[PDB]
């Protein structure tokens, strides 16, 4: 019953305008007898959606006046560019014409909670552990996104963070690769000196390759220059 | 607010201008420079539209709909005629230096340009003369550059700058020689950079991870979907 | 002006003698690029009015064409009746040399309409196609 | 590799003292920087952009917006010969001939030894006394195509 | 010929051998008598409202009145923190009169600021002054630290308490930032393209602060009005036009120089009576009455005195009054080429019809000059003035820009025409394609 | 140039292709496939084409024993010369820069400025 709302985020498979359902694709959308006249010659079967109210089609209504709020994409006679999506709103720049998509689970509670007494005592460092300090990246902590190849060259290299002190007392330099074991796997990363981070901590980019988004908060044992 | 547009009585909100409110109303404004989320600044001078003072007036006074409040009793025209050979012309003008590349650029049937181009009904050249070159940039691997298609309308660089807050994209230079880009090569590092190829007009900025796979607005298949 | 123009045709005189016959409020004068007069007439009065073209000094003597329309998707509705469907029927005058075009506008529910045929013969192959293509119903 | 040496960077602190914005001293650092050089070279946009806490792409586009900002490397003397109206009524066009045969030069264009490079320049305020040409600093009126060769000597 | 006090205000003071006038010499010569008047015994709003009374009017170009924008300032108390700007930039093509007015008289202008600024409240006053006038530089530093080391300029002026701060500030070369909202954007340290009016900078100016720019010959016209009183300055000419004005006739003259005359006097004066007229061989033909973005006019107007009301209701500008004269010489074509090169490549850039159609007709005029013109230039060129005029640019700078060009046309439309030979060709035939063969 | 307006004129659909890009940076068809069995050889491909690429020829003889035979490839398709336009080249026009033609080597195209070129 939590998740009840789910229903209300988009209208049923048997949703129609004016008794049409809603095109995927636009009116001029071309090579339909050639796309696949390689494999056969035979045009296949136009693939069919009993799930939802589209249609694998342009056999469907895409108009900005029709009552819908999901649009599939802003087209306009005389409108080609994304400024189309003028004419899909009610004011240009304000809501979709007939509400936005997406319906909120839950409101605003009536009565709040209570105040959370356990306040955490300070930071200490200690010695032969390192904290971990989540580092995250917009290219390259999120999991699906790292398999795209063009995230690869945007990705940065994956070096670990130290503070200079910290570096200072390894007898470490910026580039110098440390060797640490989590779980007992030692692996091997360069160094970069992050003045800002404090000391008694390291640095590790989240959601790389063989770097957790779990090992955030976690500690370290044996980090020492390889 | 109570405007009328070409005789017609229409009731529209008095903060917003006259180009956003005649676009709410289905009118049909030819517009570059301006943008919903970044706001009015008057530059590519293509929003025209005639206003006169009262209703029984016949000069009028060609004004931009963008910086033009549309306070209450407002009558303009944008059907004009004075109006629209204004803004067929500056289109013209835009067009005297733009290349000939809508067949090998991915901006073609997904462009701005083209349609406003197409909306003033600007289709006979009778500039003869050359047209200015630029050479580009590389800005990394997700947007390619084209300095050659840019109209100089700055909304690149009020989105980058003003609205996301990104500061290695930049106007460069001068009178016609204005150049939109970074002031060296380089991977742009805003984290919103990739909304240029929708924030931009022409095909200066477009998305090279399509450029790859390449095919047109008309040939693709859509969904709405959640990222 | 020129002949593409988008004209009333407010001056034809058979306009004059509809008003003169059936009043003002009875129809609804379509401003087209058609180049005829297009009324539209209430469902109920069709048959009247085509008695009234076809007794006519100059008659309108042919049913040039019948068909109907699907006005469900139509955006642009501007100084038209409400309607879901609508029925066209073309009807020429040769004594005159014109032409008028009237319009039954038709809700999604009620789509019939009454037949023609006693007034023009060929609505018959029209309106047997009309309800083919349209599903609208001749009495 | 480009460093700002200590008088720049003084000077142009000094500049920054002069506004409510150290923004508005990027003209004052620039020309700072082709006073000290002869012009404003590639990481000297990084550096003042540095110094005055501005994006280097916005000192980048004031240096590029200002003619008289050197990004492109200039003559140890730069001519800089009025093209506008009234030197025009007046002949500038001879003078700029015997520029252009003396130097062997284009406007533009640096000579091959680097001493000079020739360029036109908008109106210089001094029309009833025209036609005007400035040399580094120096503001030359009532020029003639015979006294250019001889004023050009005078500028080792 | 004399230069009295009481008729020639602003260079009475001048010396023979073109002198610079230090700060003894021009206390000497009843130096910041009027500064003392406003500081001591005058409100601020009551200098605003002398400035406003006595018809003084920008000397800029435009005519506006200085008191009139002094009083569009806010009246907040809150809004401290003002600033006074003197557009010392002067980067108009014929064009000279600041440079003599701050090379030899800069304390003029320093005591023209001192009292602008008590009298707008103005806690920072700029002088935006053009890269080119390196003596002028020199001799208002000089000047300005004159002024501080004598105590009329820094904390607590003259036992008033009033404190002003006064800078320099060179400029980079560019044409555009003499316009005020582009002049504050170059002050500012950013690219000087102008800004849209409302708000004027009255209300937010440099930084935001209300902000007020005025002209070197407005801040110099000031200090003789405080000194001498509004009915002198009232009563200087008998025109609609108070005051004096910097005039000159440049350009293969006889006598090519800058006087000081009052608003009124006819054009034939300047040219004859003062510039000797044309020169040996040489005949009229046009002449420009305020700078290169000015209309033409022929001799017919040169019956004409020099007012705004005047030299507008002839079709023109009176400009900066500073008049250039053509003679037959001088081909009307080269002459419309290079004052388009001029403003084309002057062009801030922000806007399109200066920036893409400025080029235009320089290549069609480029075109004209050679021979090479072609059927519908000259139908270009006036649908380039009728698209380029007010309210179609972003800024004054193209209106400016297609004055001398359909004046030019207007006057002398033969030597336009003259240019077209060759027949109107825009396309190349393609070998297998019929061209569509309109008639 | 693969620039797709050949497919999207088509009335019938049966024109397929897919753009490419060479090192230098100059479009092409990495395949352009024509259903013959659904061309109506109507021109219209032709007639949208804008580098005079695609082109209808005096020939009819087309039969063929399988349909499937019907579907020409690229390589059915490309021929050794120019066919009924001798003389026009599309890159000669286009702003965009490809091997032995860099920006400012087009038809009416001046040569690049740079911003920090000395002139004002
Ligand atoms: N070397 C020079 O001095 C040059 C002078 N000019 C002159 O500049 C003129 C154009 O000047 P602009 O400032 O662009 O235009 P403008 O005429 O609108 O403004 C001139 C002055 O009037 C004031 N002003 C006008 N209306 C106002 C209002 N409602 N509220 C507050 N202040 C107001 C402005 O603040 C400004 O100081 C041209 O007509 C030309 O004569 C042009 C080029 C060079
Ligand atoms: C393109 C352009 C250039 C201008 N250049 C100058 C200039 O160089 N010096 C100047 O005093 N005013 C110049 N002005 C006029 C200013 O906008 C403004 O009127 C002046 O600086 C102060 O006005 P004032 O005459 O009332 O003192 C220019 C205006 C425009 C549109
Ligand atoms: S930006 Fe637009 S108009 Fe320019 S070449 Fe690309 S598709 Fe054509
Ligand atoms: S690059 Fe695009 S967004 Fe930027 S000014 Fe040019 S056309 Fe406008
Ligand atoms: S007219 Fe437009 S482009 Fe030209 S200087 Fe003014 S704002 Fe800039
Ligand atoms: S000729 Fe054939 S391939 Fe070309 S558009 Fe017509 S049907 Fe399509
Ligand atoms: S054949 Fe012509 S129209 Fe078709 S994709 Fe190639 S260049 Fe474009
Ligand atoms: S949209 Fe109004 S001037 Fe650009
Ligand atoms: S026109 Fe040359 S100095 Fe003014």
């Amino acid at each position: 019953p939590e998740l009840a709302g789910i229903k209300d985020a988009a209208p049923d498979a048997t949703f129609r305008i004016r008794g049409q359902k809603l095109a995927r694709e636009p009116h001029r959308y071309s090579g339909r007898t050639a796309m696949r006249a390689n494999i056969s010659v035979h045009e296949p079967r136009q693939p069919q959606d009993i799930d939802t109210m589209f249609t694998f089609s342009m056999e469907g209504n895409n108009q900005p006046t029709a009552h819908r709020s999901q649009v599939p994409f802003a087209w306009a006679p005389g409108w080609n560019s994304p400024q189309a999506w003028n004419k899909f709103q009610d004011e240009v720049g304000g809501k979709l014409r007939f509400g936005d998509p997406g319906v909120r689970l839950f409101e605003t509670s009536e009565n709040g909670l209570d105040y959370f007494t356990s306040v955490p005592a300070r930071f200490q460092p200690q010695d032969g552990k390192w904290r971990i300090a989540p580092y995250y990246h917009l290219f390259g902590s999120d999991e699906l996104s790292q398999r795209a190849p063009v995230f690869q060259s945007r990705m940065p290299q994956p070096y670990i963070k130290l503070n200079p002190a910290d570096a200072a007392k390894l007898g470490v330099n910026a580039g110098t690769r440390v060797s640490f074991s989590y779980d007992g796997n030692t692996v091997t990363l360069p160094v970069e000196i992050a003045e800002g981070l404090t000391a008694g901590q390291v640095g590790l980019p989240m959601g790389m390759s063989g770097i957790a988004p779990v090992l955030a908060g976690a500690h370290l044992e044996d980090l020492k220059e390889a | 607010a109570t405007i009328h547009v070409d005789g017609k009585e229409y009731e529209v909100n008095g903060a917003d201008n006259l180009l956003e409110a005649c676009l709410s109303l289905g009118l049909d404004i030819p517009y570059f420079c301006w943008h919903p989320a970044l706001g009015s600044v008057g530059a590519c001078r293509q929003c025209a539209v005639k206003q006169y003072q009262n209703a029984e007036d016949t000069r009028g006074r060609l004004v931009m709909s963008c910086m033009t409040p549309a306070s209450d009793g407002t009558f303009i025209s944008i059907d004009d005629e004075e109006a629209k050979q204004f803004r067929e012309s500056v289109v013209e003008w835009l067009m005297t230096n733009h290349p000939h590349d809508c067949p090998v650029c991915e901006e073609g049937g997904n462009c701005h340009l083209q349609d406003m181009t197409v909306m003033t009904g600007h289709s006979f050249r009778r500039y003869r003369f050359t047209k200015r070159t630029h050479r580009n940039q590389d800005l990394g691997p997700f947007i390619s550059h084209e300095m050659n298609r840019c109209i100089a309308c700055y909304r690149c660089v009020r989105y980058y700058k003003d609205y996301a807050g990104g500061t290695d994209l930049g106007v460069y230079g001068a009178h016609d020689n204005v150049y939109f880009g970074r002031p060296e090569d380089g991977t742009l590092e805003s984290e919103f950079s990739g909304n240029l190829v929708e924030i931009c007009p022409t095909g200066v900025f477009t998305d090279k991870t399509h450029s790859e796979r390449y095919n047109r607005k008309w040939d693709m298949q859509f969904a709405p979907s959640i990222c | 002006e020129p002949a593409w123009q988008t004209r009333d045709h407010l001056d034809d005189p058979v306009i004059g003698e509809l008003r003169n016959r059936f009043g003002p409020d009875a129809f609804t004068v379509q401003a087209t690029r058609t180049g005829v007069p297009v009324v539209w007439i209430k469902r109920e009065q069709l048959l009247e009015v085509g008695d009234f073209l076809k007794k006519l000094p100059k008659p309108y003597v042919m049913l040039f064409d019948l068909h109907g329309m699907d006005e469900r998707l139509r955006t642009h509705r501007e100084g038209l009746p409400a309607a879901d469907f609508s029925v066209f029927y073309h009807l020429i005058s040769i004594d005159r040399n014109r032409d008028i075009m009237l319009k039954v506008a038709l809700a999604e529910n009620d789509l019939h309409v009454p037949t023609f045929t006693k007034l023009f013969p060929n609505a018959n192959w029209y309106e047997r196609e009309t309800w083919d293509l349209f599903g609208i119903t001749f009495d | 590799a480009f460093e700002l040496s200590a008088a720049e960077r003084e000077a142009i602190e000094h500049e920054m003292h002069h506004y409510e914005d150290p923004r508005a001293a990027s003209i004052e650092a620039l020309k700072i920087v082709q006073k000290q050089r002869g012009w404003v070279p590639d990481g000297a946009i990084h550096a003042i952009a540095d110094v005055l806490g501005i994006p280097a792409s916005d000192v980048e586009g004031v240096a590029t917006f200002y003619s008289q900002i050197f990004r492109q490397p200039v003559g140890r003397h730069v001519i800089r010969y009025c093209d506008s109206v009234v030197c025009h009524i007046n002949g500038y066009q001879g003078i700029q001939a015997a520029l252009e045969k003396k130097l062997n030069i284009k406007p533009g264009q640096t000579t091959f030894d680097g001493r000079f490079t020739l360029l036109p320049t908008c109106c210089l305020g001094n029309c009833d006394k025209g036609p005007n040409m400035m040399i580094d600093e120096d503001t030359h009126a009532h020029l003639t195509p015979e006294a250019i060769p001889e004023l050009l000597e005078r500028y080792k | 010929i004399i230069r009295t006090p009481e008729t020639h205000p602003l260079t009475w003071r001048l010396r023979d051998d073109k002198q610079p006038v230090w700060l003894d010499e021009y206390r000497s010569k009843n130096g910041y008598e009027g500064a003392r008047k406003a500081l001591t015994g005058l409100s601020p709003d009551e200098i605003v409202n002398q400035v406003k009374d006595a018809g003084l009017k920008g000397r800029g170009g435009a005519g506006f009145s200085t008191g009139l924008k002094w009083s569009l300032m806010p009246k907040d108390e809150s809004m401290n923190i003002r600033y006074l700007l003197c557009n010392a930039d002067e980067m108009e093509p014929g064009t000279y009169k600041d440079r003599l007015l701050m090379e030899q008289l800069p304390h003029l202008l320093v005591e023209g600021m001192l009292i602008s600024a008590f009298a707008l409240k103005a806690y920072r006053g700029y002088i935006f002054l053009r890269g080119e006038y390196i003596e002028a530089a020199v001799n208002l530093r000089r000047a300005i630290a004159e002024a501080t080391e004598a105590g009329l300029l820094g904390k607590n002026i003259m036992g008033t308490g009033f404190d002003f701060e006064l800078f320099v500030h060179t400029g980079a070369g560019r044409y555009i930032c003499g316009e005020e909202t582009a002049l504050i954007n170059s002050l500012e340290g950013r690219r000087a393209n102008p800004r849209s009016k409302p708000p004027f900078p009255a209300t937010s100016g440099a930084w935001g602060k209300p902000t007020c720019v005025n002209n070197v010959e407005t801040l110099c016209n000031v200090p003789a009005i405080l000194a001498n009183g509004v009915e002198w300055y009232q009563n200087i000419s008998k025109s609609k036009d108070a005051g004096t004005k910097l005039m000159g006739f440049s350009g293969r003259v006889k006598n090519p120089g800058l006087w000081e005359l009052p608003f009124g006097t006819t054009a034939r004066e300047i040219l004859e009576d003062y510039a000797g007229g044309m020169r040996d061989g040489l005949k009229f033909k046009a002449w420009q009455p305020g700078g290169a973005g000015t209309d033409f006019l022929t001799e017919a107007h040169l019956d004409l005195p020099m007012e705004f009301e005047s030299i507008g209701k002839a079709g023109s500008r009176l400009g900066t009054a500073l008049a250039m004269a053509v003679d037959h010489e001088i081909n009307m074509v080269s002459l419309v080429r290079n004052l388009e090169e001029f403003f084309a490549r002057e062009s801030c850039g922000w806007c399109t019809p200066c920036r893409d159609g400025l080029p235009w007709s320089v290549k069609i005029l480029r075109a004209l000059e050679r021979g090479e013109g072609q059927p519908g230039d000259i139908e270009t060129l006036e649908q380039l003035c009728r698209f380029l005029g007010p309210g179609k640019t972003f800024c004054a700078h193209a209106p400016g820009a297609v004055e001398p060009l359909q004046s030019a046309i207007k006057y002398f439309r033969e030597e336009f025409e003259a240019g077209i030979k060759q027949p109107f060709s825009n396309t190349h035939l393609i070998n297998g394609i019929q061209p569509n063969l309109l008639k | 140039v693969a620039c797709n307006l050949c497919a999207v004129a088509c009335p019938v659909g049966c024109i397929s292709l897919q753009k490419a890009e060479t090192k230098d940076g100059r479009w092409y068809p990495e395949f352009f496939r024509i259903n013959f069995s659904r061309c109506i050889f109507c021109g219209l491909c032709e007639e949208a084409c804008p580098t005079t690429a695609i082109q209808l020829t005096p020939d009819f003889e087309m039969g063929e024993y399988k349909r499937q035979d019907l579907v020409y490839e690229k390589e059915d398709l490309l021929i050794s010369g120019p066919g009924k336009y001798p003389e026009y080249n599309f890159y000669r026009m286009a702003g965009m820069a490809i091997d032995g033609k860099d920006k400012g080597e087009a038809e009416n195209e001046a040569k690049p400025i740079d911003v920090k070129s000395l002139l004002p």
